[PDB]
RNA sequence: UAUCUGGUUGAUCCUGCCAGUAGUCAUAUGCUUGUCUCAAAGAUUAAGCCAUGCAUGUCUAAGUAUAAGCAAUUUAUACAGUGAAACUGCGAAUGGCUCAUUAAAUCAGUUAUCGUUUAUUUGAUAGUUCCUUUACUACAUGGUAUAACUGUGGUAAUUCUAGAGCUAAUACAUGCUAAUCUCGACCCUUUGGAAGAGAUGUAUUUAUUAGAAAUGUCUUCGGACUCUUUGAUGAUUCAUAAUAACUUUUCGAAUCGCAUGGCCUUGUGCUGGCGAUGGUUCAUUCAAAUUUCUGCCCUAUCAACUUUCGAUGGUAGGAUAGUGGCCUACCAUGGUUUCAACGGGUAACGGGGAAUAAGGGUUCGAUUCCGGAGAGGGAGCCUGAGAAACGGCUACCACAUCCAAGGAAGGCAGCAGGCGCGCAAAUUACCCAAUCCUAAUUCAGGGAGGUAGUGACAAUAAAUAACGAUACAGGGCCCA
RNA sequence: UUUACUUUGAAAAAAUUAGAGUGUUCAAAGCAGGCGGCUCGAAUAUAUUAGCAUGGAAUAAUAGAAUAGG
């Protein structure tokens, strides 16, 4: 038969989900950043835990070991590129100091809200899912899209979108036709 | 029916193995070819690969080599006198390797007079027992070929210590 | 001995 | 099984071929030929997945039966013909000549050569013996039986064979200080010079090799192939010169 | 367990205790089920039983067409295009499925074949002149022969076939056609001529044999004068060579396509190209068989086991591709074991792996890859390089289809699809375009495989709304 | 002295795991090459025991024509 296609889970249930502090924290995160449900928070927590565990394991190693240098340099490069880690902040110890919030701001929905294309996180999500936002030349309809530093400042309304230059949507032209009639 | 696999036998410790698999062709066996004195009857056998084997059901004639003079002559086989493995083969006159048989003295004798001109003298000297055999008219020979495989009954004549031992056993 | 030295271009048309 | 196998699963194929695991279920099974299965590159892989001249098996069949491909100076029409190390592949229509040599990664590399280089190949003397009628002969790593060898030519030496006629132009002894190429193991594709042939009676011989960077490594003798004296290889080497 | 809640009295604290609250994974099941990508389909320890359909056939210029086949032609003078059928060659021994059996067995790692077979691929490899009946086919031998086909027939019935008449080969069986090399006297002094003395394949079997103070002279200053003379492995009776015979004994091209070049003394004279298919031996490659060492769960309330009918070892023989108690004949009495032999159980195929865990560990692993075994259960075989084959064959046991009762035909643990209940679960779908595999081979075939369909197997992303204005009212919220 | 033991090197298929690069629109994934010499690019790692080679002073066994006799 055909060779297997590997797969993996991108999230894990926290250790004891029902902590009142944890429930309030998820409430705050979801409200501030307009997350649909708790699975998004669990996913990003899983990713952050993986990253921070890797950073800890590398930190355990002595300074100047080949594996520590190579893996740490790669991890710092990726974190700096994605934008969670600032340029002046390039050390594994500071990787241990990251939080989920940083990745949350790096979401495309949050960037669209902050840039002023949308006045609210929910409005930003609605715009993303309706194909009105383009990163560079590419239309992106995934709110969980992770925006790089370079890609950050190319976010714009898509050329095909009515807000980005194209003809008015069906509602507008329907209303115009009925008014004409 | 005949198979050779080591599996059906008991283990060294004495434990008995279970049947690992069915019998395989590549571990087969075939019936013995009890070659006997009689009109030449040989039949081929299709063996593994494209090769072939000859089965000597009957032979009279064999190629026997006089080593001490370095010759080889074809000769009739008189009969089986002694075989070291199993004496019923001697009783039944079954031809196999290492069997001790009797061969005619004629071609060897005539070659002897022809080459040596004697029925020079020092070279013509021969071991006494074989001269007695010549006078008898039959020679003791040992089969070195495998009639069950090659279809031949080639052999060599007994001499010296070999000859003395086999006469003593006789 | 040295290896052999290394050695069609895009074309564009607009219509309509 | 009960007889020779005629299929090869993609996951079971040699890794160095670089076959996509999801492309299909089966990989080209190299037919019988000069080189062993695991150490060979079938012509289909070379023409399709490496040169990209053909887009699937069928155009490869078309190319081959057009007789445009020559291996070892001879036209071959079997898609799964097992081309191997130091085999010269000529495509005259394109005016291209390739010699199959592993890269430092261990993978057969597309190495272009001149016609003059293509005129000759190198073969490791795997056996030297007297044949029928008392005629000495040498068996090389590619299964070529060459009669009337130079009697100094010994096992583990290398002979330069003219493709057109198949005679020995010259030979190199296996001695310390010669330049060697690794044809197996983790060090596969590395180039260096001999330092010692460590010898074990009844056991596999081991050879110590020093590269141009002065790094030293040990490999089994079966994986060593002499290609020249230091600083003067008899063949053009791929990019990187077998370093790292 | 932790954490959280509650109960322990007339109440409140401080303890202590008790109850419930953790977890993925696994089995079964209920409800819901819009979009994208992706992917799986076992289980009554029932390897239990199966209707129907399909899953292995194959032809290039190059083995064999007077098909009374088709079409052609400069309208055919042995044939020539294409080509059913049949003979011949190759494949069917790969692939797919399942885990019944199996506890040093398989299997993993690691060794050996100086212990043996090996179609195919690839590279090498074969002038033997002559030898009485030459009374002579090699400008090419026979039926010691048949299919397809024509025609006469049987049976209820099957991929059943009888008699008679025909004709082919790369089928079967036979059989041939002035060479090369050593020395070389004599001339000649080289590009030398040669009176003559000599030598002549493989394959099988046996025996024997081999296989280990020239420090000078002259010379042209170069060079010449005499001698050497097998190889490998750690190791061999190895490789190889030689002598003497031997063989119901082989091989040494009686094959085919395309094309018409070169010499002449002008003859259908001589010679000659590019390919296919065959053939002896060696090597290589794909393989196969045995094999060296270490490693398996529970059981001691299994302590002695194996040996009469081979158990351990010696000799000889038979057998095999070959080693070997593999078997036979004669011999000895050996072999394993509290370092657990032997016996019993195993819902025991082994492994790469999967889950969990902080680490040690524990469990699972039929299931995409490798290896082993099997095709309802035993036993035995033809063919072929390769099978103890079962989509090959024969007998026996259990089932079970047809029947005119005389006989004939069986093996889905292949793809679909059914039964096993009276309670249930993917389509008897399309295709060889991708992957590669088989063949005489680009082209044909491939339920291998792919495409799509079908219960939320397991996974990824993610809609069900967002944006304003206006009006009215005073209470809304948190702790206790 | 020999062994045990220990360091290092070969070896332990692929797939799987860890890891590096890559805007599959993101992701699960898949993937090895780009510019006209550019000093660009999976750099790779990983396995208890068995066997092989190799450096070892200790530890634990094992040895002596050791400090013997005239
Ligand atoms: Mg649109
Ligand atoms: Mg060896
Ligand atoms: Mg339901
Ligand atoms: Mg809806
Ligand atoms: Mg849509
Ligand atoms: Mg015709
Ligand atoms: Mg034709
Ligand atoms: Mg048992
Ligand atoms: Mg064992
Ligand atoms: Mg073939
Ligand atoms: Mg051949
Ligand atoms: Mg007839
Ligand atoms: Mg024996
Ligand atoms: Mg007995
Ligand atoms: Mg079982
Ligand atoms: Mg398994
Ligand atoms: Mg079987
Ligand atoms: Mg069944
Ligand atoms: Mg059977
Ligand atoms: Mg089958
Ligand atoms: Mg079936
Ligand atoms: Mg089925
Ligand atoms: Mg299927
Ligand atoms: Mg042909
Ligand atoms: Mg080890």
């Amino acid at each position: 038969p055909r060779a297997p296609r590997t797969y993996s889970k991108t999230y894990s249930t926290p250790k004891r989900p029902y902590e009142s502090s944890r429930l309030d924290a998820e409430l705050k995160l979801a409200g501030e950043f307009g997350l649909k449900n708790k699975k998004e928070i669990y996913r990003i927590s899983f990713q952050l835990s993986k990253i921070r565990r890797a950073a800890r394991d590398l930190l355990t190693r002595d300074e100047k070991d080949p594996k520590r240098l190579f893996e740490g340099n790669a991890l710092i490069r990726r974190l700096v590129r994605v934008g969670v880690l600032s340029e002046d902040k390039k050390k594994l110890d500071y990787v241990l100091a990251l939080k989920v919030e940083d990745f949350l701001e790096r979401r495309l929905q949050t960037q669209v809200y902050k840039l002023g294309l949308a006045k609210s996180v929910h409005h930003a999500r609605v715009l993303i899912t309706q194909r009105h936002i383009a990163v560079g030349k590419q239309i992106v309809n995934i709110p969980s899209f992770m925006v790089r530093l370079d890609s950050e400042k190319h976010i714009d309304f898509a050329p095909t979108s009515p807000f980005g230059g194209a003809r008015p949507g069906r509602v507008a032209r329907r209303n115009a036709a009925r008014k004409a009639e | 029916g005949i198979s050779r696999d080591s599996r059906h036998k008991r283990s060294a410790t004495g434990a008995k193995r279970a049947q690992f698999r069915k019998k395989r062709k590549f571990e087969l066996g075939r019936q013995p070819a009890n070659t006997k004195i009689g009109a030449k009857r040989i039949h081929s056998v299709r063996t593994r690969g494209g090769n072939k084997k000859y089965r000597a059901l009957r032979i009279e004639t064999g190629n026997f080599s006089w080593a001490s003079e370095g010759i080889s002559k074809k000769t009739r086989i008189a009969g089986v006198v002694y075989h070291p493995s199993n004496n019923e083969l001697v009783r039944t006159n079954t031809l196999t390797k290492a069997a001790i048989v009797q061969i005619d003295a004629t071609p060897f004798r005539q070659w002897f007079e022809a080459h040596y001109g004697q029925t020079r003298a020092a070279s013509a000297k021969i071991e006494s027992s074989v001269e007695s055999q010549f006078s008898a008219g039959r020679l003791y020979a040992c089969i070195s070929s495998r009639p069950g495989q090659s279809g031949r009954c080639d052999g060599y004549i007994l001499e010296g210590e070999e000859l003395a031992f086999y006469l003593r056993r006789l | 001995p040295r290896a052999a030295k290394k050695r069609a271009k895009g074309k564009n048309l607009s219509f309509k | 099984a009960r007889g020779p196998k005629k299929h090869l699963k993609r996951l079971a194929a040699p890794h160095h071929w670089l076959l996509d695991k999801l492309s299909g279920c089966y990989a080209p099974r190299p037919s019988a030929g000069p080189h062993k299965l695991r150490e060979s590159l079938p012509l289909i892989v070379f023409l399709r997945n490496r040169l990209k001249y053909a887009l699937n098996g069928r155009e490869v069949k078309a190319i081959l039966m057009q007789r445009h491909v020559k291996v070892d100076g001879k036209v071959r029409t079997d898609t799964t013909y097992p081309a191997g190390f130091m085999d010269v592949i000529t495509l005259d229509a394109t005016n291209e000549n390739f010699r199959l040599v592993y890269d430092v990664k261990g993978r057969f590399a597309v190495h272009r050569i001149t016609d003059e280089e293509a005129s000759y190949k190198l073969g490791k003397v795997k056996k030297v013996q007297l044949g029928k009628k008392g005629v000495p002969y040498v068996v090389t790593h590619d299964g070529r039986t060459i009669r009337y060898p130079d009697p100094n030519i010994k096992v583990n030496d290398t002979v330069k064979i003219d493709l057109a006629s198949g005679k020995i132009t010259d030979f190199i002894k296996f001695d310390a200080g010669k330049l060697v190429y690794v044809t197996g193991g983790r060090n596969l594709g590395r180039i260096g010079t001999i330092v010692h042939k460590e010898r074990h009676d009844g056991g596999f011989d081991l050879v110590h090799i020093k590269d141009s960077l002065d790094n030293t490594f040990v490999t089994r003798l079966n994986n060593v192939f002499v290609i020249g004296e230091q600083g003067k290889p008899y063949i053009s080497l791929p990019k990187g010169k077998g370093i790292k």
